[PDB]
């Protein structure tokens, strides 16, 4: 919602089908002591936090919404006809909806998590491309940015530009470009530090099956069929697409409210959160109920009249995060320093080592010439590397770093981390 | 691969008469579920652009006056026409769209009105440019006469000439629709300064009789 | 709106190669099939075949299978048809349009083109050759209304024109339709007052644009 | 029930700024589209736009991109239309009413509104300027029935009136439409008797409300 | 963006004749599904407030007898007219609902009846007071014509005057449904004392004869 001639926002535009994408800061460990702090040198050492275990808090009344579009191209029903289909005419799209793919999915890590999608890139150049070709495809990874789309069982492209239609799904996706994690690519990583774990459950099944309606890019060769006549003198739409139908939810398939236990990873991260970062992205179907009022402009007149009500559209939202956290130190050694130096360097800034210490060991290659000039060959000056690289991606905040306790007593979570492990005396 | 039949091939007529061609075809542009039909009906006046008259069959299209309405249903049809003014003069075709590959009619041809002519018979012997051409041209007209209906001999010194035989014709003019067909009999002058008298008839059904044109060399 | 343009006329030898072209005006050229039809006199209509720009697939019907051949390209947004190793009866109009296949329809047609002629085989371009003629015995003008006539043969190629006393008189105009004889050949007559000739003038003007080459033929009597 | 109150006209400088109104009455302002319509002599209808005051969504043809601006408040209940940086053709009525869109319908129109006129550019009231005429060489009378007439021009703004003998007579009174010369300018007329004039009195009385000028002009033979 | 033709421009007629307007348009007002019309029909009398008449083809507001019935069909289409009293004389108008921006048709504007009239030109050489103001103003005067058909030309000591004319008009009145219009030819008075005679013709059909009012300066 904007103003109509500002570009301003009126209201932001959310729904369950949105992705959620949470950044956490953790306060430096090595700013804050200890009622005990003698058991290690903070000069030789540093500490370092480690998630042992993370929950997710839900609360709405589960039910699930819905969307369509008031256009969309369709012929008429493939799953029964008398008699064959009528003439095309000029745009017979129809005010139609269905339901999305029901779907759950926990990520957490500490780097972003990884997106794929289908789209367009050049084609190859020998044919000069006219209007109206089949444009090339190309996978895709990216970052992932809030806001963004789930599969709908589409298929993550981008519509915008593949799409010129723009009428061919109902609204919601239609603009934007719907991604899909790929868990190969990410847990392929070296460190695995992309996600050290992850859940995930989804089902959908058949409803109705139609038609696309409009020229036909290709005409199937007749060898594949015989000739028509009369009602069948001519072939009609090729195209299919079928309705994605959400099944009967549960409260058993809800994976969430429940804790969960981490030891061991895929990754050689075991829980390791650097630069006192961490990322949580989770996304739910169920919840994606949407209510609706209405609002009279005139109280008065006792006859009921369709204009004298306004409609608006808001839908719920409602999230908590509670994350259970341990506490860890490092030696130094070269190694040590070496190992992690390759690993990700920027991390060491944050730290002291003490510092001057490795501020670039690498002797240069030698490129040398004029330190002056405005006359002889071209030079660089361009270098500076975006030391907050990422703030380029928007996504939701929230900042944690007053909010620590020591006791885990007091909470409803960790009182379970004490169970788990018993021990009924607090150290 | 089916096959249409056309016809009437011409009729005469007067205005505001009520005048039907005939449509004829093998199988049935007609099958009832939509009940389609396949005739189509074209106008072409002479040498100009042809046009979209009606197809289905109860089809009227946009610019059209009653003047024409379809007709003609189950197989073979027919085209009904109101009252006819001098504009509905023209070229008709009847086709089909239907089972490819297509199908046409062979074509209608509207004859115009009012009744007959006399025979206008000359002769004009080979000039002698043409006898210095090396060859025997003879030529004959016959002008303003209607309808198209005549017959064409040649007799040398009696023998009757058979083949070799040249025609040409010109259609109605707007006052007279009679007509100017001409023909002719050419050879080289070896025969013609050697066989006298040559014998053209024509006959019309206009003077039942067995009207005679002949001439000899070197006379009338 | 709908319009195609339909250019061109030509002329060629046995055996060789032709050429057509049809261009698009308010729509897309290549979303829709296309025809070609041949327009032959006491023939006259006949469907060749289709095609379809899109990707360019092919309809050729029994006859034409083998010789004819149908491409065309839309940034042209012009139609082309493309025939080899022609022959006589291949001489005439082929006259096509395009009908709606699509467009909330089926076939049959919702226009006709401009038409274009083609003409095979030739020859080269000859002279005019005229020769009027008349009655036998001589002719004073005697008879009721004398009549004379002036043809024009021996030329090629098309066309020639002829004009009595520069259109003077319409009297007896009934000039015969052109054919070729090898070369081409039509008549022409006039019907002229008995009393006025030899007396008045008569000429007949010779106008064949092909040859480039224009005669006026004075006609006054002979033997 | 149905009602719209289109109201005002005003004159203004070129490149300056206008205002309209339109106000409601039995039903909801705000529920549906609005319309605002150009009526100019010769051309007339033109669809300006359109708005929908529920957030006030604009629609603005080619023509009127730019320039035009619409905007409206219901606690008004009452149209506008914002127009700046005027010029010449400008001047126009603009004559609008609210189209049933919702309502059980779609577009066209259940309703036509008041009407308003609006006129740039200005300049400042003038008073009238009447000059009367006669034949040449004296007018004593002559004739089957003697013609005379008197005008009135180099006044502005609109209106004036002329009325013959406080309209004591009908014959002739054919007062031709006005028209701006710079200063506006109409013509009138007046068939009187041979007879009664000079003798009877004829005069011409000026009514010019906006200049607030009134003239009672006597006509008299003159040469 | 599609474009109206709204015709004819004017016809007069008489009481209960049944007279057509046309409607002409670009492409189709009508596809068959819901087989939307879209045409419209508006009925303005001079100087007060247009009104709806009818709209897709076949609409009948409520309160308009059968005098005014919907017509055509297809694309372009006409408007039926039973019988017309005094009271139908008015401009109307014909217009689309479709296809967003709207589209209008030109105009139609009813004539209302009898026949003709004489014409009647006099002249009023310009009054001294005129020439006092420094101009020379030469008007004339035409009253109780019908129809409008009218020609003006000014010769100057005859020298064709061209350009600089004016002229307004004004309408029936109830009577004699005849016209009056008036022509002005107004320059400096630095001529008109100067250049002696001045003429100005008047060609109504009315009268084919070339009628011609002159007159000269100082004479009548």
């Amino acid at each position: 919602i904007k103003k109509p001639n500002n570009n301003k926002i009126l209201v932001p535009k959310v729904s369950g089908l949105q992705y959620r994408v949470f950044r956490i800061h953790l306060p430096d460990p090595n700013k804050f002591g200890f009622p005990d702090t003698s058991f290690y040198n903070p000069d030789t050492q540093r500490l370092v936090w480690a998630c042992v275990g993370v929950e997710v808090g839900r609360g709405q009344p589960l039910g699930v919404g819905i969307s369509g579009h008031p256009l969309l191209n369709k012929l008429d029903d493939t799953e029964n006809a008398s008699a064959y289909a009528a003439n095309a005419g000029v745009d017979n799209r129809e005010c139609i909806s269905m339901d999305y793919k029901q779907t759950q999915l926990c990520l957490i890590g500490c780097k972003p998590p990884i997106g794929e999608h289908w789209g367009k890139g050049s084609p190859c150049t020998n044919v000069a491309v006219n209007p109206g070709d089949c444009p090339p495809l190309e996978l895709i990874n990216t970052v992932i940015q809030d806001g963004d789309m789930v599969d709908t069982g589409f298929g993550a492209m981008d519509f915008t530009t593949l799409q010129a239609n723009k009428s061919e799904v109902p609204l919601d996706i239609c603009t934007s470009i719907c991604k899909y994690p790929d868990y190969i690519k990410m847990v392929s990583e070296p460190y695995g530090d992309s996600l050290f774990f992850y859940l995930r459950r989804e089902q959908m099944f058949v409803r109705h099956l139609f038609n696309r309606a409009g020229a036909v890019g290709e005409n199937v060769p007749d060898d594949l069929y015989i000739k028509g006549s009369g009602s069948t003198a001519n072939l009609a739409s090729s195209n299919y697409f079928p309705t994605p139908s959400g099944s009967m939810v549960t409260s058993d398939a809800q994976i969430f409210n429940k804790p969960y236990w981490l030891q061991r990873a895929q990754g050689h991260n075991n829980g390791i959160c650097w630069g006192n970062q961490l990322f949580v992205t989770v996304v739910d179907t169920t919840r994606s109920t949407n209510m609706s009022l209405c609002a009279a402009i005139s109280t008065s007149e006792t006859t009921y009249k369709n204009t004298n009500f306004k409609e608006y559209l808001r839908h719920g939202e409602e999230y908590d995060l509670q994350f259970i956290f341990q506490l860890c130190k490092i030696t130094l050694t070269a190694d040590v320093m070496t190992y992690i130096h390759s690993m990700n360097s920027t991390i060491l800034e944050d730290w002291n080592f003490g510092l001057q210490p490795p501020p670039g060991g690498t002797l240069e290659d030698t490129y040398r010439f004029v330190t002056s000039q405005a006359i002889a060959c071209q030079k660089h000056t361009p270098p500076a590397p975006k030391e907050d690289p990422l703030k380029k991606y928007t996504f939701w905040e929230v900042n944690l770093k007053e909010k620590f306790s020591a006791d885990l007593d007091q909470f409803p979570l960790g009182r379970k981390f004490l169970l788990q492990a018993g021990l009924k005396a607090k150290p | 691969d089916i096959v249409m039949t056309q016809s009437p091939s011409s009729l005469a007529m007067s205005v505001g008469q009520k005048v039907t061609m005939s449509c004829k075809s093998s199988q049935s542009l007609l099958d009832s579920r939509n009940q389609k039909n396949y005739l189509a009906w074209y106008q072409q006046k002479p040498g100009q652009s042809p046009k979209l008259l009606v197809y289905f069959a109860s089809t009227r299209e946009s610019g059209v006056p009653d003047r024409f309405i379809g007709s003609g249903s189950g197989t073979d049809f027919t085209l009904t026409i109101s009252s006819v003014q001098a504009e509905d003069l023209a070229d008709y075709f009847c086709q089909q769209h239907y089972s490819t590959p297509l199908t046409f009619g062979a074509g209608t041809k509207l004859e115009l009105k009012r009744a007959d002519a006399a025979p206008t018979v000359s002769i004009f012997p080979p000039s002698s440019e043409q006898l210095t051409s090396g060859g025997a041209s003879v030529v004959c007209f016959l002008n303003n006469f209607y309808p198209k209906d005549i017959n064409v001999k040649w007799a040398i010194d009696g023998a009757e000439r058979a083949g070799g035989v040249l025609n040409s014709f010109t259609g109605q003019d707007s006052k007279d629709s009679t007509y100017s067909m001409s023909s002719t009999l050419t050879l080289t002058k070896d025969e013609y300064e050697r066989h006298a008298s040559y014998t053209c008839e024509a006959t019309h059904k206009t003077s039942t009789a067995p009207i005679v044109k002949s001439f000899n060399r070197g006379a009338a | 709106e709908v319009k195609l343009e339909q250019s061109g006329a030509e002329l060629a030898r046995p055996g060789a190669s032709v050429k057509l072209s049809c261009k698009a005006s308010g729509y897309t050229f290549a979303s829709y099939w296309m025809q070609w039809v041949k327009q032959r006199p006491g023939q006259g209509l006949e469907w060749i075949g289709a095609i379809y720009p899109g990707d360019g697939d092919t309809w050729y019907t029994q006859k034409f299978k083998g010789k004819a051949t149908l491409t065309a390209d839309k940034s042209s947004s012009t139609a082309y048809m493309q025939l080899s190793s022609l022959a006589s009866e291949d001489s005439a109009v082929y006259y096509c349009a395009r009908p709606p296949y699509y467009y909330g329809t089926t076939y049959y047609f919702d226009y006709w083109g401009q038409g274009t002629t083609l003409t095979v085989s030739g020859a080269k371009t000859t002279a005019p050759s005229v020769y009027p003629l008349a009655p036998a015995a001589g002719a004073a003008g005697a008879g009721s209304s004398v009549t004379l006539g002036c043809l024009v043969k021996g030329y090629f190629p098309e066309p020639v024109t002829l004009t009595w006393n520069s259109g003077s008189l319409s009297s007896g105009v009934h000039t015969f339709p052109a054919v070729l004889a090898d070369l081409y050949t039509l008549s022409s007559s006039v019907t002229v007052t008995s009393s006025t000739w030899p007396a008045e003038s008569i000429t007949c003007n010779v106008a064949h644009p092909a040859s480039s080459t224009k005669v006026d033929k004075k006609i006054e009597p002979r033997g």
